[PDB]
């Protein structure tokens, strides 16, 4: 799974 | 002489897969009559070769300000590579060298708890929403708040504090207008830090 | 020559009746070859006489360490008077003058708020009471916790932060074993300031 912030790409595990 | 101050990546460059770390090499004091700069760099000891110099600035006061960055990848940072910028000008009896890294220690993982107004609080125009951040380490994080996706940035956030355990804690305030507060409107604190799950956490406050 | 470091008294010292405030000089890198050091102090620049030399103090880093130290009224300060410590030495070409006060500007009222600790939290071996203080000028304060008339020594505090409207906030927090917490104790927060009433307040929270 996938975390974003306001719209942009944080990180992906 | 020329002096030399190395600079790490910002902490959201490092933990957002999305913005490119770097590290930074300045040269201040350069002289008018020798201004140029050699610059090695190293990772673990071991010389990497694709740093680039920024433009020459003049500075007001007669010397020139030199500048080579480094790019780095998000792991390696993380992982706590060292990386070192050594330094040398005719200037210079000797080249100078500084180094810099991540702080060394096992990281720990923020706890993240949001906090509503105090009752007292309630008499006031505006009213302050508590983002308390503790047991993480190391300090490196960023804090930030929002609602229904838009940023929220009327808020201030204290430095770290290293706690009795080893770890640190912070809080973040966020201000409100009590009638946003009361019309039900949802907040979030957003944290990112290297020891959370991708890297990111967010936690939601709301009148009850 | 010599360096000169003034430092002004303990927030918690100007703000309890009982203890002595005072005005700090320190003079570092005093050579072995010219110890003495002259001290004159003045306030809103009239000289002062009371000031008491400290022991010297070898560094033995080839300097010595040499303080002058100025005892203070609580309301000369708290009034915002200015205190001046000039320092001469014979490796001096001139005599250093260094002053500090207060802060200036209005003073307001610190606002006191205690949080419990969040029911996230209730799953963990001790839990977090804040103390959120905020709406407070100048910045000097002190903060403390108790419970049962007894000091509560397991706390961190901030240190003052700048808010957007020109005051500054901390928080305080106070951590403390659960089963304490859910057996219905009461812990206090404990803060000292110039605006507030008898320069004191205690707000209490408790499960
Ligand atoms: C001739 O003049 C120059 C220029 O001076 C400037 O202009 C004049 C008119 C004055 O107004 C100055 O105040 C101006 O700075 C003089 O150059 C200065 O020399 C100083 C030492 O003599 C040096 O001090 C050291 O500063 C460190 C912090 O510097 C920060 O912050 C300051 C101010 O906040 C800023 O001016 C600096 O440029 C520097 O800013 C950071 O730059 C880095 C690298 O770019 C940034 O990081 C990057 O950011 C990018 C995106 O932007 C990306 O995220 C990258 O990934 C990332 O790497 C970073 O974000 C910037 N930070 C900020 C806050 O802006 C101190 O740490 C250091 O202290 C250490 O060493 C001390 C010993 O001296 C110890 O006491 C201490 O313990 C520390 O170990 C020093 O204080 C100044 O920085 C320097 N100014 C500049 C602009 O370079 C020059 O001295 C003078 N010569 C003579 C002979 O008079
Ligand atoms: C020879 O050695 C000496 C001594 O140093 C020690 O021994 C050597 C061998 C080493 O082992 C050191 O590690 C040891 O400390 C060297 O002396 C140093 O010189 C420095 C100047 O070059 C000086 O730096 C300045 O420090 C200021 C802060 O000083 C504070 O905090 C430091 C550390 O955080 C502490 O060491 C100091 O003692 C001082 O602490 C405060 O003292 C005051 C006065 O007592 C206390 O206030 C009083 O407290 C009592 C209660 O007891 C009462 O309540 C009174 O009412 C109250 O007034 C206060 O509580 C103490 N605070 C703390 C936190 O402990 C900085 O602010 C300053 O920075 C400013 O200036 C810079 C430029 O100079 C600017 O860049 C900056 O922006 C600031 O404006 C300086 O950094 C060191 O303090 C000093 N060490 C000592 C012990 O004095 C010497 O350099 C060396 N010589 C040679 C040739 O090598």
């Amino acid at each position: 799974d996938c975390a974003w912030h306001l719209g942009e790409l944080v990180w992906c595990t | 002489g020329p002096s030399v101050f190395l600079f790490p990546p910002k902490p959201k460059d490092t933990l957002m897969i999305s913005r490119t770390p770097e590290v930074t090499c300045v040269v201040v004091d350069v002289s008018h009559e020798d201004p140029e700069v050699k610059f090695n760099w190293y990772v673990d000891g071991v010389e990497v070769h694709n740093a680039k110099t920024k433009p020459r600035e003049e500075q007001y006061n007669s010397t020139y300000r030199v500048v080579s960055v480094l790019t780095v990848l998000h792991q390696d940072w993380l992982n706590g590579k060292e990386y070192k910028c050594k330094v040398s000008n005719k200037a210079l009896p000797a080249p100078i060298e500084k180094t810099i890294s991540k702080a060394k220690g096992q990281p720990r993982e923020p706890q993240v708890y949001t906090l509503p107004p105090s009752r007292e609080e309630m008499t006031k125009n505006q009213v302050s929403l508590t983002c308390l951040v503790k047991g993480f380490y190391p300090s490196d994080i960023a804090v930030e708040w929002e609602s229904n996706g838009q940023p929220e940035n009327n808020y201030k956030t204290t430095p770290p504090v290293l706690d009795s355990d080893g770890s640190f804690w912070l809080a973040s305030k966020l201000t409100v207008d009590k009638s946003r507060w009361q019309q039900g409107n949802v907040f979030s604190c957003s944290v990112m830090h290297e020891a959370l799950h991708n890297h990111y956490t967010q936690k939601s406050l709301s009148l009850s």
